[PDB]
């Protein structure tokens, strides 16, 4: 239930500064063009609780069974404020299930 | 080289424009629904008093 | 350089400035919607609790 | 009542660009943090916008002026064909409405 | 997608088709010009030879 | 998503080829014109050294 | 002359695009490898062109018809401002000149 | 020669995209209006090119450096299968041929 593994997740990111989200599709997930990565405040219940999101691009020339490394760039204006709350990256499939949840971080 | 830089900045600008459009569309509609759910939840709390 | 080239430079520079101007508008909208949507999320959850806590009453 | 929206149709195609025409009467001085919002009819406060654009500050403004303006809402700023009524509203940087258009549906 | 995006897509697509159509004209002109200049150059050399071979004959 | 990138990429390439083609055409057509004049000037010096 | 050039000016700006207007009279059947060239006045053969463009085949050509055409010459097809006079000429795929305009200068 | 053409074949397919590899020795500083022409063997002056491309100024050039370059001649820049011999030649903006390749045929 981590079929998606976020990598190199800092403990904090500078507010309103461009960011890169690194994650790995394990063989156990078949990526879909309506999969997405959200920034979620810690304590989310459902996929509606996202802050902002970006579609996860379909890996080029995908092969079933492969392990695929990905990067999403989050613009500074997609990001929570320096509000003292903790956030995580989450991988949401087109069915709405969360299949990846990173370690928490703060915007500061 | 002027055309190269223009065509690259145009490229990256509109790759970002598409992501922003998808976000604005999701945020717009969901916020609208939240405002109504909030309006109807205060309706239930004040009618429970 | 030629006139053929400059008309496309100008065409490209026009659309670039027009999309970039739209991006500022989109950035300001996104900043407002995402923060206010966050607060509507928390306000909703606080309201749902007083519902459950008043049929608990 | 110090901002007049003009040529406001009773309907607008969803997901299609749109032009909001308004006039600043002498009763108002524009401010860079004035904005024009699309509101569901029946709103209560400025917090109930659907989307908004900042109102571009008229160039070479003279006090006592009467100035015509237009903002372009992209299609992706607009409500869907949801059967609801909306209007334009002019909000000042101080947070007061000063203009409200006739209503329209997105259909 | 969007109508904003679709209208820049359509415009850039028309800009592309026109320039490619220009490029086909250019290729045809370069083919004829480069062949003909070469033939002119050999004709000039074959003619300048006949002026020094006529001025000592 | 490819379509934004693909027509930008095809635009870049086909217009960098166009700059080279314009410079060649301008060069080739000016010099071919001068050549045409020099060749006809030569044929006149050739016929008027025979037809006397 | 089976091909009539139309609206030929007395001069054209160097390095500026250009529209060459011409009419196919009933007397000529257009061939896909006919072409329009810019020629310096004084030309002897079709070989004397400055630059040229293939004449496009009119869509749905009808025997007996009269067909108005337009070719766009880009500025870099054009002679410089060199004090010489030029004309358009229509060259058939056999190599016969079957239409020659009034002369013009580039300046 | 101060320019060295590398990996040049004894022949190239007519009307096939081609790549011309050369090397700027320390002995020359590249200039933007330097150029690489295809010449028919036996040329006399720089006027005898067949076609030509400007040599692209290498970015962040360092004096004394050794810089390798590639130019892509499109198929429609090349001579036909005419039985003749050609070579690449590097011509400086001062008009001097400072590099000249081994010969090839287009066949």
């Amino acid at each position: 239930f981590a079929h998606v593994i976020f990598q190199n997740v800092a403990k904090s990111y500078l507010p309103n500064a461009h960011l890169e989200c690194h994650y790995t599709l394990t063989p156990y997930i078949h990526p879909h063009p309506k999969d997405w990565v959200g920034i979620f405040k810690v304590g989310w219940s459902t996929a509606r609780d996202y802050y902002t999101f970006l579609w996860s691009p379909m890996p080029e020339h995908y092969v079933e069974g492969s392990t695929v490394n990905c990067v999403l760039a989050f613009q500074g204006y997609y990001l929570p404020n320096d509000d003292g709350e903790f956030y995580q990256f989450c991988y949401v499939t087109h069915k709405g299930e969360i299949r990846g949840a990173s370690t928490p971080f703060q915007f500061r | 080289n002027i055309i190269n830089d223009l065509s690259d900045k145009l490229k990256s600008t509109m790759q970002q424009q598409e992501r922003d459009k998808d976000l604005i569309e999701s945020l717009s509609e969901d916020r609208a629904r939240l405002l109504e759910e909030k309006k109807k939840l205060e309706e239930e709390v004040s009618k429970l008093r």
